[PDB]
RNA sequence: CUCUAACUAUAAAAAUCUCUCUUCUC
RNA sequence: GGUGAAAUUCUUGGAUUUAUUGAAGACUAACUACUGCGAAAGCAUUUGCCAAGGACGUUUUCAUUAAUCAAGAACGAAAGUUAGGGGAUCGAAGAUGAUCAGAUACCGUCGUAGUCUUAACCAUAAACUAUGCCGACUAGGGAUCGGGUGGUGUUUUUCUUAUGACCCACUCGGCACCUUACGAGAAAUCAAAGUCUUUGGGUUCUGGGGGGAGUAUGGUCGCAAGGCUGAAACUUAAAGGAAUUG
RNA sequence: UUCGGGUCUUGUAAUUGGAAUGAGUACAAUGUAAAUACCUUAACGAGGAACAACUGGAGGGCAAGUCUGGUGCCAGCAGCCG
């Protein structure tokens, strides 16, 4: 009556049947291939650590005119590099050149969010100290 | 070909419910057909029915008298093992009020209720309610 | 476009790429 | 979606048949897509019946006919009239448009 | 011309505007040539070739094309890109050639 | 409650288009 | 000649048409249908031979020998590839004559490869009924093809009868069709796409948003063309189906 | 009869009173190998009871503003639509 077997001697066929279909999914190809650790710019990593390369800002999409202020960051735990986006109104001031800077998911199971084209990473940190702390003043750069 | 012959005669028996007649013609008539409507006679879903010799496999013919909603078999017949009886009956039967999973024990082919009375359990054969 | 074509441009490419290869093998 | 159970075809139950041409544009369309028109007519038309009659010797002449049955393709069959776009609950009909003169 | 133009703002500025001046880093350029995606290259009066985006209040509301007067606005985090802010009509870019707050070397006139 | 007849038959060329889309409760 | 209209082209060495004929190669018109056969491609002049096959009839024989199928295999349209044969028509390339702003496209005239075949490859098609196969049941109406039963039936004519051909009724099998929802669907619609939340007759293959992409790589088949197997990185909020009003 | 006593109650006011109590300190003792700490408890310990609760959000999904000022497809927000 439907495709699969229904015998009582029919677990072997049914158990392979579900094994190959189950690579069809997105999550279950990524979590066994492991392209995470291999591919990804953090290797089953939610936070990151990096050195700010450069200072630049992305046009946003057709619907949304707009510049958001990103940073350029390579990554220190393996050297990958990566655009990253710091989130408020006045926080690119913040982060200077050449300082570390600690990079997080930007929320959208490592895609682009939004309206910001080619950016897949929030910044959390800068120079050890958050960049919510220094936004509402109640912590400062160190400048080290 | 004709694997279950008790699929055909409980497909045949919806098939002439759901129209509203009040009679079947059921061709192959095995062992396990008879003692099925025979059930449903005990437990008033089925009228009176008739085993006509062909001396090739018999045939029935049912009356009916629509008490009957559905019949149906579970084609594999899964062992059940006595604690897996209620999970049947929720799975299959509308309320718990009524429907009787008719199930094949080693005591016989009978209704649910009658196996968890005698304490026994076997294999599953259908439903009925 | 039509799968047509694009099935044909790609040929092409093959084209130019297994020449290349045949020349470099 | 299916605009026709039949596919225009007409086949159900054969899968290829041999395609013929069509009268005006010799397209190469399969014998039953290929709407079939029979064109009986008289050699000499109406307009020319009396004129022939009368400067006609073997009196009585039976006046034989022409017969040929036009091929034509699809494109030209709606185009040079033979066949109309028609309403999707009057393509249900597959009679002749009702007998033109009784 | 079309049935475009009654659905504008009918934004009528036809007299002689008062032309606006460079101020802190937005300085002037000339368009050098036509890119894609709504983005120009603007050659600025500095020895300079900056990578000018097509703005804002200036997409679809003005047409701008090769060899044409600019005003853009700088970026201190990045140098080499820059948006266009204004654009002259021809006029008061005659003015800023008598004034010369840009080099008379480069000369364009119709 | 009784029937099977009439018929035709034209194809020149015609590419392209920019903003901007806005609540429905007694 | 030909065309919307022209031109290229052939022609008083008499073309276009006119009568007999002859040569070549291809094709099998009209009959031709909601008709037939076949596993699918496909199959249409006559006759003979060769074997094969479905359906029906059967108070014949064996008694589960069966259904679907990874691996393996046989055929597999057109196009294309090696050689040998032919070489009419039509016609990829090409040659031009037109139309245009351009036209090495559509209209036209020539025109190789090919089309037609004997061997050897190729294994892909919108290879479509976009509906896997076997099995059961469920609803009314006619027709149609093959077979078989009965008619106190009708013309047939060989005096009567036997056939055959029809007419009426029934049945089996097949391509199909009309109506309808009382069932199913997102609907278009389906008599199966029904008997599925009242969910299980057996069984094989395939799909898990779009694109990247049926791409790369690695195998494997192929002389070659290419076939089979076949991702990811990355990007995207949609792509898509049916139908309603404009 | 307009009332209206508020006849019977429930909130809002930088008005205003009397209470209770810890979070902290700390005689002790208990605790513990010895000490912290907890349980008990002297003596202190609440008036703005400053002994002061934040973290996110207020278009929809999704509970809560079409209030005020600022910026004007900037800055920025927005997991998605925006
Ligand atoms: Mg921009
Ligand atoms: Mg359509
Ligand atoms: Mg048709
Ligand atoms: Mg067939
Ligand atoms: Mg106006
Ligand atoms: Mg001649
Ligand atoms: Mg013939
Ligand atoms: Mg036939
Ligand atoms: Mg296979
Ligand atoms: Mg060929
Ligand atoms: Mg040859
Ligand atoms: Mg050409
Ligand atoms: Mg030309
Ligand atoms: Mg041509
Ligand atoms: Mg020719
Ligand atoms: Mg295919
Ligand atoms: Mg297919
Ligand atoms: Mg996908
Ligand atoms: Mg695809
Ligand atoms: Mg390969
Ligand atoms: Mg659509
Ligand atoms: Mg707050
Ligand atoms: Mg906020
Ligand atoms: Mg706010
Ligand atoms: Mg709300
Ligand atoms: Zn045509």
């Amino acid at each position: 009556g439907k495709g699969k077997p229904r015998g009582l001697n029919s677990a072997r066929k049914l158990r392979v049947h579900r094994r190959n279909n189950r690579w069809a999914e997105t999550t279950y190809k990524k979590r066994l291939l492991g392209t995470a650790f291999k591919s990804s710019p953090f290797g089953g990593s939610s936070h990151a650590k990096g050195i700010v390369l450069e200072k630049i800002g992305i046009e946003s999409k057709q619907p949304n005119s707009a510049i958001r202020k990103c940073v350029r960051v390579q990554l220190i735990k393996n050297g990958k590099k990566v655009t990253a986006f710091v989130p408020n109104d006045g926080c690119l001031n913040f982060v200077d050149e050449n300082d570390e800077v600690l990079l997080a998911g930007f929320g959208r199971k490592g895609k682009a969010k939004g309206d910001i084209p080619g950016v897949r990473f929030k910044v959390v940190k800068v120079s050890g100290v958050s960049l919510l702390a220094l936004w509402k003043e109640k912590k400062e750069k160190p400048r080290s | 070909t004709r694997t279950s012959v008790l699929a055909d005669a409980l497909n045949a028996i919806n098939n002439a419910e759901k129209t509203g007649k009040r009679q079947v013609l059921i061709r192959p008539s095995s062992k396990v057909i008879i003692k099925f409507l025979q059930v449903m006679q005990k437990h008033g879903y089925i009228g009176e029915f008739e085993y006509i010799d062909d001396h090739r496999s018999g045939k029935i013919v049912v009356q009916l008298n629509g008490r009957l909603n559905k019949c149906g078999v579970i084609s594999p017949r899964f062992n059940v093992k006595i604690a897996d009886v209620e999970k049947w009956t929720a799975n299959l039967l509308p309320a718990r009020q009524f429907g009787y999973v008719i199930l094949t024990t080693s005591a016989g082919i009978m209704d649910h209720e009658e196996a968890h009375r005698k304490h026994v359990s076997g294999k599953i054969l259908g439903f009925v309610y | 476009m039509r799968a047509k074509w694009r099935k044909k441009r790609t040929r092409r490419l093959k084209r130019k790429r297994r020449k290349v290869r045949a020349r470099s093998k | 979606p299916k605009k026709r159970a039949s596919n225009g075809r007409n086949k159900k139950g054969r899968g290829h048949v041999k395609p013929v041409r069509c009268v005006n544009c010799s397209r190469s369309v399969p014998k039953d897509k290929a709407i079939k028109r029979m064109a009986i007519r008289n050699i000499v038309e109406a307009a020319a019946i009396r004129d022939l009659s009368e400067a006609s010797v073997y009196a009585e002449y039976a006046l034989p006919k022409t017969y040929n049955k036009l091929h034509y393709c699809i494109s030209c069959a709606i185009h040079a009239r033979i066949v109309r776009v028609r309403s999707r609950t009057d393509r249900r009909i597959r009679a002749p448009p009702q007998r033109p003169r009784f | 011309g079309g049935k475009k133009g009654r659905r504008g703002k009918n934004d009528s500025d036809g007299p002689k505007r008062e032309l606006i001046y460079k101020e802190e880093g937005q300085e002037y350029a000339q368009i050098t040539k036509m890119l894609g995606n709504g983005r120009v290259e603007a050659s600025c009066f500095d020895g300079n070739k900056r990578m000018a985006h097509i703005r804002g209040k200036l997409r679809k509301k003005v047409w701008m094309g090769q060899g044409d007067i600019i005003l853009v606005s700088l970026r201190d985090f990045q140098d080499d890109q820059c948006d266009v802010v204004h654009k002259y009509n021809l006029d008061e870019a005659r003015t800023l050639k008598n004034q010369g707050e840009l080099p008379e070397n480069a000369k364009i006139n119709e």
